[PDB]
């Protein structure tokens, strides 16, 4: 028996265009889909289905096996009411508190659940061909599809049964499902944690479902960092008031008046200066001020999260997550044969996964790259079974330094 | 004509909508006669069927005579039905490019006859297609018919036909993996690697398979012969090219003649290397009427002559060998124009192309070169399924220096330097640290939003000072002027401090070309210097120097 899905009033299905794929990814998808069809998961469709969702092939995480990845970003936006405020899945505040969090793929669960017949058409996707030689191969889902937020929403009750014995027996373990994954957190010693995971994989396995470790409770600050120096220049002070000046307005209670006064008249940049010690009280007040949270900044569940990334150089990247500019809920860095696209893809994924753990939602990324570049390349390094929303930007000169 | 046995595509109107009910306009007796003849004939053939007055739908019919001829044709205005019919999936998503065609020993072109008429229409949809041949003037109920096949001009036809021809060809494509079939509109392109023997024969079992399905195709003697003229190309058996390009010699050129010209050149650009179109397009800017005459510019003339020369003599392209690799070569042609060639074997091109693009306001050859590489990469994937190996006119160190320091993430696939001038380079670099014993200009710009009047100046630390007035400017324009100023009065080494993130941003990207002459004037300057350092500070923050240029330029402006 299927549960009925209704697109949000007024919206129609997704008519997203299929990006071009290389011969190898196409062949890989043709095999994969040829098998799913035999197993009855999907069925070829007709011209009478105007809908479309992009599809890709990824090589997963440290794997040699091609995995199919469907991009339901658009379908998810249009079904948002069903999976979020109708069949919602509560996010556990305790998760980020755990010493160890293991992420498990649970996506094969959905294949044993049929999709409401009236909703299938919206899951249309196409396997393109090369040089438009032939028409693409068109298919639609017959079962709960991986990548669609309505799948866990629906599968919720069955996951609940599957996990009840493991839950009853280990009351201090937190299990959270976000999309195709299970997040399992514990405060157990690492050998006992890994042991409990194995135990959980056995339960999963009796129901058909066949990991990698985070340490949330060790996730810390990337405080705006002011320099510690001997013999300052106008240049360094200027830079200092600059950084200092921006850090304020974002940081509640910063001061610089002491600092400005040293910068008086028009003196060469390369001119050293003696520091007045009260300026030093600010240095230490702000410094001590900076090494703290923000105060006043709280996550609002009703608002979208945003993530900005800056390329620092040397395989180093910075980021901030916020709902209102300068009101950073979190900040961090990601560090690396990796080109920028690869490294950027890796940061995007790391930030996204922390974001799922802390808030149960993915951020909308502002990526310092060219759409086309990003578009042709990301799939080469993507390993996650989800895809966050993104948009392209041009990092502001200042922003980057202020975050180094 | 056979009407395919094939299954039917269920079809629907758009949610909340009912079929058309448009009134037939009274027709001339000759027109009514013409249609009655055409309709009785179509009904004889199964194509249409007579109905009653119980069906309440109607679409208008019309009868168009002939130019030169004495035959008649029936036109059905399916606009209303179309606007109520559900949307279908897109027919084709691109067209094949010949450079992507793999060479085959033998290829034959088969065109399905009466294509739409050879395929049945969803039984429950037939009603919505009702039409009426009106009777002589008012009097008498008209003759009502409805379609059984896909009607010419209806929204779902192209799609339904293609789906049908996909379902029908499948079987044969199973038991014939080694044969290539291209489906394009109502054509079939069939190629194999056999000896005419099992080919002329294989093409016969194919036709046969199609007849079992209601689909008639040409037979030898009627079957098209090579070179195939198709879609603007000439497909010979070992090469391809664009169809004859003739450039008009003309006294006066009108906007319409240049547009057509530019168009032919762009089409020729896929196989003729070096075609340039910039100077000719400039003439099309802001343009007047289609018939207005435009005096060729000297640059436009030199561009033209250069093009005729490239085009004097023919050029062809080769087909694709899946085993060899793809090499893409690019060259800077000038004024933001690039050209490339793609080959597998040195100098036997599969294709060519050009990249102009102005991705931004201010840019440089390094960003341009990488935009071109992206465009070509995307293109390769589309045509060949894989990326090419590049041979670029940029030294591997210039690239590394640039990529490394730039704020944005970039990434050129596998490439190699090839020394074909003009070579791509950066014309200046900003110091990373303040130049000792060089003058520090503290610059500033301000403009009255009200009068649009501005002042731009600098106060150095070597005592110097200056302030220029500007008339219809902006804060952006005054802030860039102040920098230019500082660069004019400073000599080989300068430290410049601004509170303009905007001018900072522009400059830190090493632009070498801009839409703003002011910006180009600054460029000319930046290149003349030995060393320039540039720094930024907040504004209206009594910063030594800032509050001083700030008071100078504020006065008389705000
Ligand atoms: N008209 C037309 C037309 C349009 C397309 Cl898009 C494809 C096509 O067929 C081929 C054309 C092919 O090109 C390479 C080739 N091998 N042998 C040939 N013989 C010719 N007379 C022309 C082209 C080819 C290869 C396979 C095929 Cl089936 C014919």
């Amino acid at each position: 028996e299927t549960v009925p899905v209704k697109l949000k009033p007024g919206m129609d299905g997704p008519k997203v265009k299929q990006w071009p794929l290389t011969e190898e990814k196409i062949k890989a998808l043709v095999e994969i889909c040829t098998e799913m069809e035999k197993e009855g998961k999907i069925s070829k469709i007709g011209p009478e289905n105007p809908y479309n969702t992009p599809v890709f092939a990824i090589k997963k995480k440290d794997s040699t096996k091609w995995r199919k990845l469907v991009d339901f970003r658009e379908l998810n936006k249009r079904t948002q009411d069903f999976w979020e405020v109708q069949l919602g899945i509560p996010h556990p505040a305790g998760l980020k508190k755990k010493k160890s969090v293991t992420v498990l793929d649970v996506g094969d669960a959905y294949f044993s659940v049929p999709l409401d017949e009236d909703f299938r058409k919206y899951t249309a996707f196409t396997i393109p061909s090369i040089n438009n030689e032939t028409p693409g191969i068109r298919y639609q889902y017959n079962v709960l599809p991986q990548g669609w937020k309505g799948s866990p929403a629906i599968f919720q009750s069955s996951m609940t049964k599957i996990l009840e014995p493991f839950r009853k027996q280990n009351p201090d373990i937190v299990i959270y499902q976000y999309m195709d994954d299970l997040y399992v957190g514990s405060d157990l010693e690492i050998g006992q944690h890994r042991t409990k995971i194995e135990e959980l994989r056995q339960h999963l396995l009796r129901w058909g479902l066949t990991g990698y470790e985070l340490h949330p409770d060790k996730w810390t600050v990337q405080p705006i960092v002011l320099p510690e120096k001997d013999s300052w220049t106008v240049n360094d002070i200027q830079k200092l008031v600059g950084k200092l000046n921006w850090a304020s307005q974002i940081y509640p209670g910063i001061k610089v008046r002491q600092l400005c006064k040293l910068l008086r008249g028009t003196k060469a940049l390369t001119e050293v200066i003696p520091l007045t010690e009260e300026a030093e009280l600010e240095l230490a007040e702000n410094r001590e001020i900076l090494k703290e949270p923000v105060h006043g900044v709280y996550y609002d569940p009703s608002k979208d999260l945003i993530a900005e990334i800056q390329k620092q150089g040397q395989g180093q990247w910075t980021y901030q997550i916020y709902q209102e500019p300068f009101k950073n809920l979190k900040t961090g860095k990601y560090a690396r044969h990796t080109n920028d696209v690869k490294q950027l893809t890796e940061a995007v994924q790391k930030i996204t996964t922390e974001s799922i753990v802390i808030w149960g939602k993915t951020p909308k990324f502002k990526l310092p790259i060219q759409k086309e570049t990003w578009e042709t390349w990301w799939t080469e390094y993507w390993q996650a079974t989800w895809i966050p929303e993104w948009e392209f930007v041009n990092t502001p000169p200042l922003v980057k330094l202020w975050y180094q | 004509s056979p009407i395919s046995p094939i299954e039917t595509v269920p079809v629907k109107l758009k949610p909340g909508m009912d079929g058309p009910k448009v009134k037939q306009w009274p027709l001339t007796e000759e027109k009514i006669k013409a249609l009655v003849e055409i309709c009785t004939e179509m009904e004889k053939e199964g194509k249409i069927s007579k109905i009653g007055p119980e069906n309440p739908y109607n679409t208008p019919v019309f009868a168009i005579k002939k130019k030169d001829s004495t035959k008649w044709r029936k036109l059905v205005d399916f606009r209303e039905l179309n606007k109520r019919t559900q949307d279908f999936w897109e027919v084709q998503l691109g067209i094949p490019h010949p450079a992507g065609l793999k060479k085959k020993k033998s290829v034959t072109v088969l065109d399905v006859g009466d294509a739409y008429f050879s395929v049945p229409l969803d039984e429950d949809f037939r009603k919505y297609t009702a039409f009426t041949i009106p009777s002589i003037n008012n009097e008498t109920p008209g003759i009502r018919y409805q379609y059984n096949v896909l009607p010419q001009g209806w929204k779902g036809s192209p799609a339904i036909f293609q789906s049908s021809m996909t379902k029908i060809l499948e079987p044969f494509r199973k038991q014939n993996p080694d044969i290539v079939i291209y489906q394009y509109m109502d054509d079939l392109y069939v190629g194999s690697d056999l000896e005419i023997g099992q080919h002329r024969t294989k093409i016969e079992e194919l036709r046969q398979h199609l007849l079992r399905w209601g689909l008639t195709t040409p037979d030898k003697k009627h079957q098209k012969e090579p070179p195939f003229l198709w879609m603007g190309y000439e497909l010979h058996p070992d090469k391809w090219t664009v169809q004859p390009i003739v450039l008009p010699e003309k006294d006066s050129w009108t906007v319409n003649d240049i547009q057509k010209l530019v168009g032919k050149l762009n089409w020729a650009s896929q196989i003729y290397p070096g075609i340039k179109v910039r100077q000719l397009c400039k003439l099309l800017r802001g343009t007047k009427a289609l018939t207005e005459v435009i005096p060729l510019t000297e640059e436009a003339e030199l561009e033209l002559a250069e093009n005729r020369e490239i085009l004097k003599e023919p050029v062809h392209g080769v087909y694709y060998d899946p085993s060899k690799d793809l090499i893409a070569e690019i060259q800077k042609q000038g004024q933001g124009q690039w050209t490339y060639q793609i080959y597998q074997e040195p100098f036997k091109n599969l294709k060519t192309g050009k990249y102009a693009r102005m991705r931004g306001a201010h840019t440089n050859d390094v960003k341009q070169l990488t935009e071109a590489v992206q465009k070509i990469t995307t293109e390769s994937i589309v045509i060949w399924g894989k990326t090419p190996k590049f041979k670029l006119p940029i030294q591997k160190e210039t690239w590394e220096t640039w990529w490394t320091e730039y704020w944005q993430a970039t990434w050129i696939p596998e490439w190699e330097f090839v020394n074909t001038p003009p070579l791509v380079k950066l014309w200046y670099q900003l110091e990373k640290e303040p130049i000792v014993g060089a003058e520090t200009f503290y610059v500033d710009g301000a403009a009255n939003r009200e009068t649009k009047l501005g002042k731009a100046g600098y106060v150095t630390n070597r005592g110097r000072q200056k302030v220029v007035t500007l008339t219809d400017t902006t804060n952006q324009k005054t802030e860039l002027q102040a920098i230019y100023l500082a660069l004019q009065d400073s000599g080989l080494e300068v430290n410049i401090v601004t509170d303009s993130q905007y001018a900072l941003g522009i400059i830190q990207a090493q632009p070498d070309q801009s839409e703003s002459e002011l910006v180009n004037q600054i460029i000319e300057q930046l290149i003349k210097k030995e060393k320039v350092y540039l720094a930024w500070v907040p504004a209206h923050k009594g910063i030594g120097g800032n509050e001083q240029v700030d008071k100078l330029v504020s006065a008389g402006i705000r």
